[PDB]
């Protein structure tokens, strides 16, 4: 179903128990220690970062 | 909005 923060990039991805994607987010201005796993619905138009991670360019 | 996301606890 959280406060908005700017995303720098996507570090990793995985499937949850329900078969949907979750993404490990690198938050702009923060280090790897603060990365969090977030479901798709928490990302607001992050298609560019998802494409970069998947290699689409 | 683009390139932002909601962050969990
Ligand atoms: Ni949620």
């Amino acid at each position: 179903g959280g406060d908005l923060y700017e995303v720098e990039r996507i570090v990793d991805k995985r499937k949850n128990k329900k078969g949907k994607w979750e993404y490990l987010i690198r938050w702009k201005g923060y280090g790897s220690t603060e990365d969090t796993w977030e479901p798709e619905h928490h990302l607001l138009h992050c298609e560019e970062f998802i494409d970069e991670f998947n290699g689409l360019h | 909005a683009t390139k932002v996301a909601r962050k969990s606890a």
